RNA sequence: UUAAGUUAUUAAGGGCGCACGGUGGAUGCCUUGGCACUAGAAGCCGAUGAAGGACGUUACUAACGACGAUAUGCUUUGGG
RNA sequence: ACCGAUAGUGAACAGUACCGUGAGGGAAAGGUGAAAAGCACCCCGGAAGGGGAGUGAAAUAGAACCUGAAACCGUGUGCU
RNA sequence: UGAGUAGCGAAAGACGGGUGAGAAUCCCGUCCACCGAUUGACUAAGGUUUCCAGAGGAAGGCUCGUCCGCUCUGGGUUAGU
RNA sequence: AUGAUGAGGUUAAUAGGUUCGAGGUGGAAGCAUGGUGACAUGUGGAGCUGACGAAUACUAAUCGAUCGAAGACUUAAU
């Protein structure tokens, strides 16, 4: 029920690992604009 | 050179502004803009206005081309905290933190 | 749940208040207490 | 088939809504899940419609809910009308489809993600 | 070339040392306020309406001080 | 051969915030600079914030303003 | 620290148009749904400006917010019965 | 549960709209005839049909990007 020890720096550090997120996929515009994600559609600020 | 931007007490909590800040640390300008701009969290906006201000520094005080700039530092510091209560049950509160952010974008050149 | 404390305007003026403190010697005992003490609001 | 967090009637009551809001206007914005159930309810309907005998127009009455358009010339018609008048003229030689789906970036308020379908 | 053998290289993350930041308000220095006394006066007012208050008063007015429809003050005798 | 802002009055800015039907209980909170000279003007930004320029002996003295410890949170690295 | 964990306080919404730096959450429209011896309409206690208009978005609002019972400015209560 | 596993990504049957079936229900609507009427009969094993079997590119699996090796020494036989 309740923690028994409190938790140091190190393990705490050790648990978050795993804890963060990823670049997305990101396919280029081509005919007109910048950067879009692939698959998807950007009537505007983009040609594609 | 290097040209740096900061915001002071942003109001969204460090481990979160970090967590994207994670992303954009040393790579050059263009594809920090990109990847700010399809990443999905709540930090994304406030960073890359942050990101932008210091490109415009870099050119407009320092001379520099904006065309080949890397992000060379990037960093999120506390702020202070402001403290609030939520009534639990049987007559108790509890605390609640709303923490800030003090964010620093960096870019350089490379060069001397 | 009924609370106590059913507020009311006329039992309030006529339990505290200043002619019922003033109406006896240990009510006048109280409002001397707090003129002492330099109390803003007497009664 | 998908429950899309709802009973079993608002879930119906939500997809007749979803299918005539799109014969309406021709192209509308909604998330992914929904878009891809309200896929095969509205292409159903364009198949009563193309029938067009007494018998269907009242099959695609159940559905279908009751609206009127005004269209340009001050012509009012209802959307049972409009469905069988010109959706059905338009893909008497399709043999299915008739609608596409485009996917957009994540709403703001929470994270989902954004389509938009069309007639084709 | 094939055998038998020995020993290298990775850091997702962690440890120690160092450098540079933030948070926080200890420490030092300071004093507008207090504490304990000495010497010399004095102690207590009120139906000629007290002690204590409420409302008001400034060109612009919330609070405290000052003042009372003669109201952010009036007269007079001295000082400057 | 009394205290120096957790001290000294509860109170250096108050019998007030606030709590209690009431009698009653009762806080926290000092320091820019010698002088406001308290940042004209330009740039990014809706703003907030910031980078330059300028004032100043000093702006990591910019009003959350003397000094600015520790817990705690980060970024970069020499050995592992 | 526990930890990006528990919780976010009874319920039906969908789409189009608008405004905005920014919209699931604000405004307008259509459809759908819920109460209806009441979630409708009056008068008392009690509260004491919360009422209205224009402006605002730091904090409050268990999310967001261009909105607000929140902030700023100016207004509003009329009796011989 | 997520991740993982497996079937596919146009030189394509992956979803699966359309067409045809299996199975389920049990005789649609409209019209005609009989009956005073409730109703009955015919057209006609009719109509409808989520998840199961086939066929068919009509709609969507676009364009792209990233990662990823260069075979060490010593000794003995060859
Ligand atoms: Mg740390």
């Amino acid at each position: 029920a309740v923690p028994k020890r409190r938790t140091s720096k190190t393990r705490k550090n050790k648990r978050r690992t795993h804890f963060k997120i990823s670049v997305p996929g990101m396919t280029e515009c081509p005919n007109c604009g910048e950067y879009k994600l692939s698959h998807r559609v950007c009537k505007n600020c983009g040609s594609y | 050179m290097e040209a740096k931007a900061v915001a002071r007490t942003i109001r969204i909590a460090p481990r979160k502004v970090r967590l994207v800040l994670d992303l954009i640390r040393g790579k050059n300008a263009a594809e920090a803009i990109a990847i700010l701009k399809l990443t999905n969290k709540a930090s994304s906006p406030v960073i890359e206005k942050v990101l932008m201000s210091a490109l415009a520094n870099a050119e407009h005080n320092y001379d520099m081309n904006t065309d080949e700039l890397v992000v060379k530092e990037a960093y999120a510091n506390e702020g202070p905290t402001l403290k609030r209560f939520r009534p639990r049950a049987q007559g108790r509160a509890s605390a609640i933190n709303k923490r800030t952010s003090h964010i620093t974008i960096v870019v350089s050149d490379g060069k001397e | 749940v009924k609370r106590t404390y059913q507020p009311n305007k006329r039992k309030h003026s006529k339990v505290h208040g200043f002619r019922k403190r003033m109406s006896t010697k240990n009510g006048r005992k109280v409002l001397a207490r707090r003129r002492r003490k330099g109390r803003k609001v007497l009664s | 088939y998908r429950k899309l967090g709802r009973t079993s009637d608002q879930r119906k009551a939500m997809l007749r809504d979803l299918a005539t809001s799109l014969i309406i206007s021709e192209r509308i914005e909604t998330t992914e899940a929904r878009a891809k159930e309200v896929r095969s309810v509205v292409e159903k309907l364009i198949t009563l419609g193309k029938k067009g005998d007494l018998a269907s127009r009242r099959n695609a009455a159940k559905t279908l809910r009751n609206v009127e358009i005004l269209n340009e010339d001050e012509t009012t018609q209802t959307a049972l009308q409009k469905l069988f008048g010109e959706i059905a003229e338009r893909y008497t030689e399709r043999q299915g489809g008739y609608t596409r789906i485009l996917k957009q970036g994540p709403r703001r308020g929470d994270g989902a993600e954004s389509v938009i379908i069309e007639l084709v």
